[PDB]
C-alpha cells in the first residue's frame, strides 16, 4: 500500500533530491504543489491541492538540507520533514553511530512515525546513504536498528553508495564502509549498491564529460532508482509489493546485493539519432561495460535474473531477444536455481530531466541480477580495510568517540564470513 | 563552521600579521573598511575567519598577545593596524623571556587569565566554534612558553574543539639566542601533547629558500616572514573560500593523522619570492621546497594533502598528481589506501596566476625533531645555561622528561617506516 | 532457443512473465539493546574526565612552580640578610674589643706613673 | 625598562664621569640640560633638564667636587653626587665595615629615590675600582645590601682590575681578592678591566709616552658606551639586560666576559672584514692574556654604525678558515650578532677619530682565568707572612675572612679550569 | 683630609723652625701676610699645614713646647718668629732636664695638662683632623721625655687618627751628654708602642754628610738643620700640594709599614749642602746619602717610597727607577710585590732645578738600634750615671724592661732577611 523514503546524509540526501525531482517529472507534479491512486504509493494528497513526498532527509550538518529549503522544490516537501543537525558527523561511523547520533536519533525517528501515521497499512522504508562517509555510515547503521524495534515485520530497501578513489572518497572510507555493513546487515531485507566509479565510468564512455559532477552523477542513479520503484508506483505487475522485491532476488537471508544494469544511456545532442531495438538494449544488459557496480559476472554465476523495461514494448520480442541473447553468451546460472527470468514491462516511458545530459529514449531495460561475482567488490574493500588496520591505522579515532577495538574484528570478522558465503554458493 | 585565531610572541605576531593583510586582501577587505573587489564569492566563507561588527566593518576574529608592548604597536601603527578590534590586544609591559621558563610560569602565568577571558568572549560569541588556532615560535619564550600554556589552558576548557598552530621551529643560523634549544624541546612535548595538527615551519628550511634558491643575500625577517604567510594561506584555502569540500579543519584532522602523536605536517609551496602544472607538481614535491629543513627520500609520507589555485583543467591536476606517486611509488606508504588527496580552487593568490601548496605528514620530519634534540642533549649536557631556568621554579628532572618524551617521537616516526 | 513462459499478472500499464529456461538439477533485533550505546557514552565519558583530572594535574604544579620561585628568592633575602646583620656584629664588638684593649694597657702604663711619682715623695 | 648607574670610589666615579659625557654626545644633550630610547639611561626632569639616572660615592669629597665645579655641574642633580669627608684608607676592612657603615644608609636610600620615579626598574649598572680603598670596600656592602632591596633586578659590575705600572698599593692584591669574594655570589654578570691593557692600547695605538687617567678613561668610555648602547637605542642588540647576560654567562659562578673594541686610532676607512680580523687579537684585549690558549664558551658581536649583516658574514667565515676557533665541547659556536646603525660618535678634543664603523666582541673565555691567578699568586705570597693583614685586622676583621676568601679564589680557578672539553 | 703639628724641646723646636720658615716659602707666606709669589697651586691644599685666622693672614697650625724660655724665644726673635699663634707657645720656665725621667714624670707631668688644652683646642677646630706629626731629640730628655709622654697621651685622646714623628737620634760625635743612650733606649720604646711611622734622623749620617761628603770643617747645629729641614719639606710634598696622590697619612701608613712594629724609615735626599736624573737615583740610592746612620746592603728593603721633584720627565723616571732594582734587584724583599713606589711633583724646592727625596723602611735600620742598645747595656751594665733616675722616681728594672723590649726590635728586623 504505502512507502517511505529515508534520505541520511549528504550523498543520500542529495542523490533522493535528483530522484524526487524525477518523480515529480514522470507524474508531473509541478514543484510546488499540484498537476493539473496509482502514485499515491510514494505521495500523500496533503491540503486541497497539494501532493508532498512520503520523505525523510536527515544530515547532520545544514548545508546540504539548506540548498533543499531554498532551490524550487523549496515547497515541495513540509518543513519537518527536513531533518538537520549543526555538528558534523566528522567522517567516522563512531560519531555517527554513538556521540552525535544519539542526541538527533529521537527527533528523526518520531518524524517518520509522524508520516507512517496516515499510512492506512505501511509497506516499508527505501533508506538511501553513504558507504564510507560519516553520518551515511553511522547515522544509518543506527536508525535501521531502531527501524527493526519499532516495525517488526515491515522491510527495509537500503541504496547503498560504494565509493570510489576518484570521486572523491576520504581515507578512513574503508573502515566505515566495513563497520555499517557489519550491523546494518543483519536488519535489511535487500540492499541496492552503487559503485562511484562506475557511474564516473558510464558518464565517462557515454555521456562523454570528462569532469563528471555529482549533479551529473545523481541524474543517472536517479534513473536507475526511478526504474527500480516505478513497479510499485504506477502499479503493474513484478515488485508491485516490497516484499515481492526479496521473494524475487534474494534466495538467502543473507540480504543479498543484486546487480543493477541500466539499459540505454545516451546523451542528447545524440538524442536525434535512431531508436534503440528491444533486443539490442537487452544485449546491452550483458555486457560489463554497462553495469553500477565494477566487476563482471562472466566469472561468476547467477542465481536469479531480473528483467524490467519500460516503454514501447510487446513481450514477443521481450522473448526473441533473450533467446539470442543466450545462444553466443555466458548464461552460467548456479546449479540449483531455474534460470529466473521474471520480466515485468512498464508501458509508461522512461521521461528525463529537460535540461539533462541524457535524452529521451523510445525504451529502456533494467536487469537487477543477484550473482556471486558481486563479491568481487566486497573483496577490494576489504583488502583496503585489512592493510589499514594491519597497523591501527586510523583505528584512534573512532577507540576516542568510545567505540571498542573489538567491534572493529567483530566487524571483519563478518565479512570474512560474507566472502565465504558468497563462494559457497558456486556450483 | 567558524574559528578564532590567537597570535602570540613577536614572532607569532608578525608572521600573523602578514597572514591577516594577506587574506584580506583575498577576499577584498580595506583596513578597515568591508568589500571592494569585483569577485563574489569571498564572502561566504568569510564567516569562518571574520566575526563581523557594528555598520559594514569586518574585524577579524583574533586575540593579540605579547609579554612587552613594541611588537604590538609595531603592528598597529603598520600594515593592516586598524583592522583588528582594540580590547582585543593582551599586552605583556613586563620583562619578555627569551626563557621558556618565564612564559609559561613566572611572568606568563600573570597575564594568561586577561587573554584566556577575551577568547572567551570570542567563542562564546561565534555561533558554531570549530576551534583554535595560534602562531608562535618554539625558541624564544614570550609566545613559546605563552603559548604552549594559553594552548594547555584552552583544552580543558574547551576539550571539544580542536587545536591548530603554526610554530616556527629554530636553526642555529638566523637565531638570536643561545638557548633556543632549550625553549624548542620544551615546547614540543607540550604540542605533543595538547593539539591535533601543528604546521612545522623550520627557519632552517626558510632562510634555505631565500638564499639557497634565490640570490637573496641577507634575508630580513622580511622576506621570510613573506614565505610563511604565503604558505599559510595556502594551507586554510579549502576552509576560507569555495564549495568544493567545505573542511570541518576536524575532518582535515581525522584524515591526515593517522596516529595519535598529532602528527607534525611539512608544508610546501608552488611559485616563490618578493608555471606549465606538471612544472608545479615537481616543485611542489621538491625538498628545495619544503618549509620544514627535511628531504622526503629520507622517509615516507604517511598522508599527503595538496591544494592547488588558479583556472587550470583538474583533468591535468589528477593526472600529474598520480604520476608523481609512480615516479616517485615507494615512498608513499602502502598500508594506507588513497592516501594522498588534491583540492583545487579557482581564485589566484597575490601575483601568481596558477599556484599550488602541500601539506605533508613524513617520517622525514623526523630528520627536524632529532636536529633540534642534538644541540639540546649537546647542552644539557653538563647541565649549561639550564641556571636560568632552575632559578625561575623549574625542575631539573623537567628537562629530562621533555626529552625523554621527545626521543621517543624520533623513535616512534623512525618505527613507521616499517611494511 | 525452446522456451515455454508462464505468466503471473496482467495489470493495466503492466504486465509480468517468468521464462523459465532450463531445469535447474539438484535436490528479534532486541530493544533492551541501547544500553549497548549507553555504554559508550560512560566510556567517553571516561576518557574525557581522565585527560582533566590529568590536566588540572598541571595546573597545580603550575602553581608549585611560580611558588619554589617566590619562596626560593625569600630564602635568600632571610638568609643572606642575616648572614651580613651577624657579621657586622661579628665588626663592631671586635673592633670595640680592640680598641678598649689598646686603652686597657694604656690607663695602666698612666696609672703607674701616677703611683711611681708618688714614690719620688717618698724617696727625694 | 629603566636603568640605574652607580658609581663608587674614586676610579668608579672618573670612568663614569667621562662616559656619562660620552653619553651626552652621543644623544646630544647640551651639558646645561636638554636638546622614549634616550629614556633608558636619563629622566625627563622639569620642562627643559634631561638628567641621568645616576649617583656618584667616594668616601673623601675631592673627586665629586671637580664634577660639582666643571660643565655637566648643571646635569646633575645635588644629592645624585654623595660625599663622605673621612677618607677609605685604601682597604676594604674600612670601606665596608668602618668608615662603610656611616655612609651606606644615606646612599642605599638615594638610590631608591631614583628607582621611585621608574615604572618597572631593570637593574643596576656599577663602576668601581678592584683594588683601591672603597671601590672595593664599599661596593661590596652596598650589593649585599642591593639585593636585599632588590631581590631579582640584575646586577652588572664594570671592575677595574689593578696593574702595576698606572700606579697601584702594594695592598691592591689582598683588596682585589676580599671583595671579588663577597661581591661574587651577588653580580649576574661582571666586565673587568685591566688598567694594564688599556694603558697598553695607549701605546701601540694613540701613541702617547705618558698615559693619563683622563687618556685611559676616554678609551675605556668608548667600549662601555658599545656595551650599553644596544639597550639605549633602542630597537637593536642586546634588549632589557637579562637577554644580554643570557647570552655570555653559561653559569652562575658570574662569569666575566672578556671585551674586545674594535678600531682604535688616533685623530691629527677600515673595512668591516678588517675590524673583525682586529677582533680576534690578543694585542687588542681588555685584560691581558690570550685565548689562543684556553677556549671560547660563548661569543658576541657588537658592531656601531654602517655595517649590513651581508659582510659580517663573510668576515666570520674567513675569521675562522685561518685562525684559532677552538670553542668548547659542550657549546654551540655562539655569535650573537647585533649591529647598531647609529654611528660611534667620539669627544672632541679626544685623541681618537670619528670612525665608520666600530665592532664590540664580548666572549667567556677559560683564559680570563689567568688573571684569577696573577692576583692570586700576588696575594698567596704576601699571605704567606701576614704581610699587611694586621690593618684589616684593626678595623675589626677577622684574620679567617682573609682564608675564607682566598678559599673561594681557590675554587673558582679550578671551576674556571674544569669547564674545559 | 688636615694635619697639627706639635713640636717640642730644643732640637725639635729649632729643627721645626727651619720646617715651618722652608715650607711658608714654598707656599709664599710672609712673616705674617699672605700670599706672594706669581704660582698658583701651592694654595690647594695649604689646609693641611695652616689653620688660617683674622683676615688674610695664614698662621701654622703649630704648637710650641719647652721646659725652659730660652729656645723658644730665639725662634720669636728669629726667622719667621712673628707667624705662629702667641697663646700656642707653652713655656715651661723650670728646669729643663736632659734627663728622660724629668720630661716623662715629675717637671713633665707639670705642663702635659696645658699643652694637651691647646692641641685639643687646635684639633677640635679641624674640620676633619687627620693626625699628629711631632718634631723632638730622643737623646736629651725636655723632648725626648716629655714627647713620648705627649704623644701617650694623644693617643687615649685620639686612638683614631695616626701618630707621626721625626725624632733626632744621637751619637757619641757631636752629643752635649754622656746620658744619651739612657734617654734614647728609653724613649725608642715608647715609639715603637704608640706611634704609626717614624722617621729617623741620625745624628752621626747628619755629621757624615756635612765633614765626610761636603768639606764643611765646624759642623754648626746649623748647617746640619739645613739637611733636616730640606728632607723634612721632601717627605711632605705630596701632602701639602698637587693633585697626584692626595696622601691620607694612612694610606702612606698602611702602605709603608707591613709590621705592626711601627717601623723605622730612615730617609734621603737628593742634591744638597748650604743633576741628571739617572745621577740623582744613583744618589738618592746611596748610603753615602741617608740620613740615618747605616748603609742598605747589610739589610733589604721592606718597602721603598720616592718623590721627585722639578720639571722632568717622568719617562725617564719610571724607567731609572725600574734600574735600580735591577742592578740591585736582590735587595728587595721579593715575598712583597710592587714594593717601591714613585712620586713625581713639579714645584723646585729652594735653589734646585731637580730634585729627589726618599723614604725607606729597611731592615738596616737594625744597625741603628743595635749601636744605641751598645752604648747602653755598656753603661747600664755596672750602673752607671743611673742613681740621676733612680732619684727623679724610676725603678732600676724600668731600664732592663726597656732594654729587653728594644733588643727584640733587633730581633725582628733581623728575622726578616728571610725568603
Ligand atoms: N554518488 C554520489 N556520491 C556522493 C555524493 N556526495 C557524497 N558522496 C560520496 O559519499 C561519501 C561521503 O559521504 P558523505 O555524504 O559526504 O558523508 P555524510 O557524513 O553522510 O555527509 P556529511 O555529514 O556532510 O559529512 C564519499 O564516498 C563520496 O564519494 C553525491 O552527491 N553523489
Ligand atoms: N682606569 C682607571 N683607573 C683608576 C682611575 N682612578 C684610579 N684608578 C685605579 O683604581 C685603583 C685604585 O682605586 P681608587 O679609586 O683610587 O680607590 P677608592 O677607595 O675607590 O678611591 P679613594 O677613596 O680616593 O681611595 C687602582 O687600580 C688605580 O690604578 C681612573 O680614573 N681610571
Ligand atoms: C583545510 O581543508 C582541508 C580539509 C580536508 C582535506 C584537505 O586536504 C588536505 C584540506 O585541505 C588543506 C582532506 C584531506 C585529506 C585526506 O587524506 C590525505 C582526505 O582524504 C580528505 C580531505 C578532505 N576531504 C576530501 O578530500 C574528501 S573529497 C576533507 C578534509
Ligand atoms: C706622604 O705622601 C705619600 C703618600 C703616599 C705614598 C707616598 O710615597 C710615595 C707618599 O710620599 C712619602 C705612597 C706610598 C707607598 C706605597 O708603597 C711603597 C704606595 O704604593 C703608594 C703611595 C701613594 N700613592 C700612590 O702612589 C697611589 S698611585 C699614596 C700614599
Ligand atoms: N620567521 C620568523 N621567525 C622569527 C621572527 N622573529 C623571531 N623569529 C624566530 O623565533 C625565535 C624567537 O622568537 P621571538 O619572537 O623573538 O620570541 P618571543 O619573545 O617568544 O616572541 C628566534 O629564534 C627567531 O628565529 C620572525 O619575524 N619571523
Ligand atoms: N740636628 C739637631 N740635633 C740636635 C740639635 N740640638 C741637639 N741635638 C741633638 O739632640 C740631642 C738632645 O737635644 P736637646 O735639644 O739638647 O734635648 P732637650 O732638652 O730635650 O731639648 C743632643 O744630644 C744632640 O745630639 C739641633 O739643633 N739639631
Ligand atoms: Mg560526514
Ligand atoms: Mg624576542
Ligand atoms: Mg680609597
Amino acid at each position: 500500500r504505502e512507502c517511505i523514503s529515508i534520505h541520511v546524509g549528504q550523498a543520500g540526501v542529495q542523490i533522493g533530491n535528483a530522484c524526487w525531482e524525477l518523480y515529480c517529472l514522470e507524474h508531473g507534479i509541478q514543484p510546488d504543489g499540484q498537476m493539473p491512486d496509482s502514485f499515491n504509493t510514494f505521495f500523500s494528497e496533503t491540503g486541497a491541492g497539494k501532493h508532498v513526498p512520503r520523505a525523510v532527509f536527515v544530515d547532520l550538518e545544514p548545508t546540504v538540507i539548506d540548498e533543499v529549503r531554498t532551490g524550487t522544490y523549496r515547497q515541495l516537501f513540509h518543513p519537518e520533514q527536513l531533518i538537520t543537525g549543526k555538528e558534523d558527523a566528522a567522517n567516522n561511523y563512531a560519531r555517527g553511530h554513538y556521540t552525535i547520533g544519539k542526541e538527533i536519533i529521537d527527533l528523526v525517528l518520531d518524524r517518520i512515525r509522524k508520516l507512517a501515521d496516515q499510512c492506512t497499512g505501511l509497506q516499508g522504508f527505501s533508506v538511501f546513504h553513504s558507504f564510507g562517509g560519516g553520518t551515511g555510515s553511522g547515522f544509518t547503521s543506527l536508525l535501521m536498528e531502531r527501524l527493526s524495534v519499532d516495525y517488526g515485520k515491515k522491510s527495509k530497501l537500503e541504496f547503498s553508495i560504494y565509493p570510489a578513489p576518484q570521486v572523491s572518497t576520504a581515507v578512513v572510507e574503508p573502515y566505515n564502509s566495513i563497520l555499517t555493513t557489519h550491523t546494518t546487515l543483519e536488519h535489511s531485507d535487500c540492499a541496492f549498491m552503487v559503485d562511484n566509479e562506475a557511474i564516473y565510468d558510464i558518464c565517462r564512455r557515454n555521456l562523454d564529460i570528462e569532469r563528471p559532477t555529482y549533479t551529473n552523477l545523481n541524474r543517472l542513479i536517479g534513473q536507475i532508482v526511478s526504474s527500480i520503484t516505478a513497479s510499485l508506483r504506477f502499479d503493474g505487475a513484478l515488485n508491485v509489493d516490497l516484499t515481492e522485491f526479496q521473494t524475487n532476488l534474494v534466495p538467502y537471508p543473507r540480504i543479498h546485493f543484486p546487480l543493477a544494469t541500466y539499459a540505454p544511456v545516451i546523451s542528447a545532442e545524440k538524442a536525434y539519432h535512431e531508436q534503440l531495438s528491444v533486443a539490442e538494449i537487452t544485449n546491452a544488459c550483458f555486457e560489463p561495460a554497462n553495469q553500477m557496480v565494477k566487476c563482471d559476472p562472466r566469472h561468476g554465476k547467477y542465481m536469479a535474473c531480473c528483467l524490467l523495461y519500460r516503454g514501447d514494448v510487446v513481450p514477443k520480442d521481450v522473448n526473441a531477444a533473450i533467446a539470442t541473447i543466450k545462444t553466443k553468451r555466458t548464461i552460467q546460472f548456479v546449479d540449483w536455481c531455474p534460470t529466473g527470468f521474471k520480466v515485468g514491462i512498464n508501458y509508461e516511458p522512461p521521461t528525463v530531466v529537460p535540461g539533462g545530459d541524457l535524452a529521451k529514449v523510445q525504451r529502456a531495460v533494467c536487469m537487477l541480477s543477484n550473482t556471486t561475482a558481486i563479491a568481487e567488490a566486497w573483496a577490494r574493500l576489504d583488502h583496503k580495510f585489512d592493510l589499514m588496520y594491519a597497523k591501527r591505522a586510523f583505528v584512534h579515532w573512532y577507540v576516542g568517540e568510545g567505540m571498542e577495538e573489538g567491534e572493529f574484528s567483530e566487524a571483519r570478522e563478518d565479512m570474512a564470513a560474507l566472502e565465504k558465503d558468497y563462494e559457497e554458493v558456486g556450483v | 563552521r567558524e574559528i578564532v585565531h590567537i597570535q602570540a610572541g613577536q614572532c607569532g605576531n608578525q608572521i600573523g600579521a602578514k597572514f591577516w593583510e594577506v587574506i584580506s586582501d583575498e577576499h577584498g577587505i580595506d583596513p578597515t573598511g568591508s568589500y571592494h573587489g569585483d569577485s563574489d564569492l569571498q564572502l561566504e566563507r568569510i564567516n569562518v575567519y571574520y566575526n563581523e561588527a557594528a555598520g559594514n566593518k569586518y574585524v577579524p576574529r583574533a586575540i593579540l598577545v605579547d609579554l612587552e608592548p613594541g611588537t604590538m604597536d609595531s603592528v598597529r601603527s603598520g600594515p593592516f593596524g586598524q583592522i583588528f578590534r582594540p580590547d582585543n590586544f593582551v599586552f605583556g609591559q613586563s620583562g619578555a623571556g627569551n626563557n621558556w621558563a618565564k612564559g609559561h610560569y613566572t611572568e606568563g602565568a600573570e597575564l594568561v587569565d586577561s587573554v584566556l577571558d577575551v577568547v572567551r568572549k570570542e567563542s562564546e560569541s561565534c555561533d558554531c566554534l570549530q576551534g583554535f588556532q595560534l602562531t608562535h615560535s618554539l625558541g624564544g619564550g614570550t609566545g613559546s612558553g605563552m603559548g604552549t600554556l594559553l594552548i594547555s589552558k584552552i583544552r580543558e576548557e574547551y576539550p571539544d574543539r580542536i587545536m591548530n598552530t603554526f610554530s616556527v621551529v629554530p636553526s642555529p643560523k638566523v637565531s638570536d639566542t643561545v638557548v633556543e634549544p632549550y625553549n624548542a624541546t620544551l615546547s614540543v612535548h607540550q604540542l605533543v601533547e595538547n593539539t591535533d595538527e601543528t604546521y612545522c615551519i623550520d627557519n632552517e628550511a626558510l632562510y634555505d629558500i631565500c638564499f639557497r634558491t634565490l640570490k637573496l643575500t641577507t634575508p630580513t625577517y622580511g622576506d621570510l616572514n613573506h614565505l610563511v604567510s604565503a604558505t599559510m594561506s595556502g594551507v586554510t584555502t579549502c576552509l576560507r573560500f569555495p564549495g568544493q569540500l567545505n573542511a570541518d579543519l576536524r575532518k582535515l584532522a581525522v584524515n591526515m593523522v593517522p596516529f595519535p602523536r598529532l602528527h607534525f605536517f611539512m608544508p610546501g609551496f608552488a611559485p616563490l619570492t618578493s608555471l606549465t602544472v606538471p612544472e608545479l607538481t615537481q616543485q611542489m614535491f621538491d625538498a628545495k621546497n619544503m618549509m620544514a629543513a627535511c628531504d622526503p627520500r629520507h622517509g615516507r609520507y604517511l598522508t599527503v594533502a595538496a591544494v592547488f589555485r588558479g583556472r587550470m583543467s583538474m583533468k591535468e591536476v589528477d593526472e600529474q598528481m598520480l604520476n608523481v606517486q609512480n615516479k616517485n611509488s615507494s615512498y608513499f606508504v602502502e598500508w594506507i589506501p588513497n592516501n594522498v588527496k588534491t583540492a583545487v580552487c579557482d581564485i589566484p593568490p597575490r601575483g601568481l596566476k596558477m599556484s599550488a601548496t602541500f601539506i605533508g605528514n613524513s617520517t622525514a620530519i623526523q630528520e627536524l625533531f632529532k636536529r633540534i634534540s642534538e644541540q639540546f642533549t649537546a647542552m644539557f649536557r653538563r647541565k649549561a645555561f639550564l641556571h636560568w631556568y632552575t632559578g625561575e621554579g623549574m625542575d631539573e628532572m623537567e628537562f629530562t622528561e621533555a626529552e625523554s618524551n621527545m626521543n621517543d617521537l624520533v623513535s616512534e616516526y623512525q618505527q613507521y617506516q616499517d611494511a | 532457443a525452446d522456451m515455454e513462459v508462464i505468466e503471473l499478472n496482467k495489470c493495466t500499464s503492466g504486465q509480468s512473465f517468468e521464462v523459465i529456461l532450463k531445469p535447474p538439477s539438484f535436490d528479534p533485533s532486541l530493544e533492551e539493546i541501547q544500553k549497548k550505546l549507553e555504554a559508550a557514552e560512560e566510556r567517553r565519558k571516561y576518557q574525557e574526565a581522565e585527560l582533566l583530572k590529568h590536566l588540572a594535574e598541571k595546573r597545580e604544579h603550575e602553581r608549585e612552580v611560580i611558588q619554589k620561585a617566590i619562596e626560593e628568592n625569600n630564602n635568600f633575602i632571610k638568609m643572606a640578610k642575616e648572614k651580613l646583620a651577624q657579621k657586622m656584629e661579628s665588626n663592631k664588638e671586635n673592633r670595640e674589643a680592640h680598641l678598649a684593649a689598646m686603652l686597657e694597657r694604656l690607663q695602666e702604663k698612666d696609672k703607674h706613673a701616677e703611683e711611681v711619682r708618688k714614690n719620688k715623695e717618698l724617696k727625694e
